């Protein structure tokens, strides 16, 4: 039942510090051999891992080689705690970051030799935006037609897009958002419909941004 | 070159459920398999630890999974696959000291027929160009495999670095993947041409694709 519990901040602005903590549960921050390895993961959106930082046992620290100079990793003995500060934050920080508890490999010839317990993580963002409602713009379909809505302009994730308040599911595409470089959110939401049911059916998208207390219901007809 | 990189091959598996995975892991030199891991992550989650020293299961771990290999190539072999085994895969070499690095992984998706993509071009509505800007986007509709070019062209000029991109995740019942593109222009910008083009490349299509449309008309 060994398991790690993250917390920290991750809407942060550019030059601000990172600062993550993550509690052991179910171990002691040595181990009954001395072979605990507590370490720093980060992965960029749509990118793979890439290792950290990592304090051990006896409290040896290495720091990955690219964020040696801007990267502190710390424990608290006392608290079966240990952190990551990350500081000067740019947008090449963006990533979802983990804490992850691994084995020494001494005595290898004789339980798991990895990273064998994660944290759930945490989305770290860097944006220079505060909390912003998205506008809904339509995508106004010009024997298969194809409409949508424009979630332009938000801050910060995540937004709910609903068709005819849920009633058309089918040939939906609600796409991931990008983060464009004025550091708001953009979203798209299209739907595949016949052509020929364009001027009798009606098509009205529903968006919510629960952070900005936004509800728009945008209806999208032909130009 | 000095240093120790983990090359994942292939980019992307396209099996179908029951079939046989083989997923490569190469090290720019030899390791020891007992600095070798495995590991499974699915979109939204934390990885798992899958294999480790090589060819030793985790805990909990079905029978299916299982590992080969020394010196600078290993592999890791899914015998059975399972519909709940499709997911990224990376191996990780954590070596008797730090620094630990991983492979740049391997996506493990769902094989189907090669299917072209549906391409539509919106132009940006009335209501943004009230505010300044100008808000182009392009559609691809469910298209296999991912692979796909979208290129930008205003007034014949390829547009470059004032789009982004988005893709879906592999569709449930038709296996496909969607795609949108959006060009970003200022309201000024913009009434300064007249074509707008989105042409899209993929294997499915005989030849490149092109929707375009003329501002006002």
């Amino acid at each position: 039942q060994v398991q790690l519990k993250q917390w920290g901040a991750g809407l942060l602005k550019p030059s601000e510090t990172l600062s993550l903590t993550c509690a052991i549960y179910g171990e002691s921050f040595t181990g009954s051999w001395n072979d605990q390895l507590w370490n720093w993961i980060r992965q960029p959106p749509g990118k793979g891992l890439e290792w950290i930082g990592e304090i051990n046992h006896s409290g040896d620290i290495k720091y990955a080689s690219s964020l040696k100079s801007r990267a502190t990793v710390s424990a608290d003995r006392s608290k079966n705690q240990f952190s990551l500060k990350l500081r000067s934050v740019s947008g090449a920080d963006t990533a979802t970051y983990y804490c992850a508890r691994g084995r020494r490999a001494v005595r290898w010839w004789a339980a798991n030799y990895g990273f064998d317990v994660w944290s759930q993580g945490t989305p770290v963002i860097v944006s220079s935006a505060s909390t912003k409602g998205p506008s809904v713009f339509p995508l106004a379909p010009s024997g298969t037609a194809a409409l949508g809505c424009l979630v332009k302009d938000y801050f910060p994730e995540p937004v709910t897009v609903s068709w005819n308040s849920g009633a058309l599911t089918s040939g939906v595409h609600t796409f991931p958002a990008v983060l464009q470089s004025s550091g708001l959110y953009s979203l798209s939401s299209v739907v595949t419909v016949p052509s020929s049911s364009l001027g009798t059916q009606t098509y009205i998208c529903n968006v919510n941004h629960k952070p900005s207390n936004t509800k728009v219901d945008k209806r999208v007809e032909p130009k | 070159v000095h240093e120790i990189v983990l090359t994942q091959s292939p980019g992307t598996l396209s099996l179908s459920p029951g079939e046989k995975a083989t997923l490569s892991c190469r090290a720019s030199q030899s390791i020891a398999s007992t600095y070798l891991a495995w590991y499974q992550q699915k979109p939204g989650q934390a990885p798992r630890l899958l294999l480790h020293q090589g060819y030793n299961r985790a805990t909990g771990i079905p029978d299916r999974f299982s590992g080969s290999g020394s010196g600078t190539v290993y592999t890791l072999t899914i015998s059975g696959l399972e519909p709940d085994d499709f997911a990224v895969y990376y191996c990780q070499h954590l070596g008797t000291s730090p620094p630990y690095t991983f492979g740049q992984g391997t996506k493990l998706e769902i094989k189907r027929t090669v299917a072209a993509p549906s391409v539509f071009i919106f132009p940006p509505s009335d209501e943004q160009l009230k505010s300044g800007t100008a808000s182009v986007v392009c559609l691809l509709n469910n298209f296999y495999p991912r692979e796909a070019k979208v290129q930008w062209k205003v007034d014949n000029a390829l547009q470059s670095g004032n789009s982004q991109e988005s893709v879906t995740e592999q569709d449930s019942k038709d296996s496909t993947y969607s795609l949108s593109s959006t060009l970003t222009l200022s309201k000024a910008d913009y009434e300064k041409h007249k074509v707008y083009a989105c042409e899209v490349t993929h294997q499915g299509l005989s030849s490149p694709v092109t929707k375009s449309f003329n501002r006002g008309e």
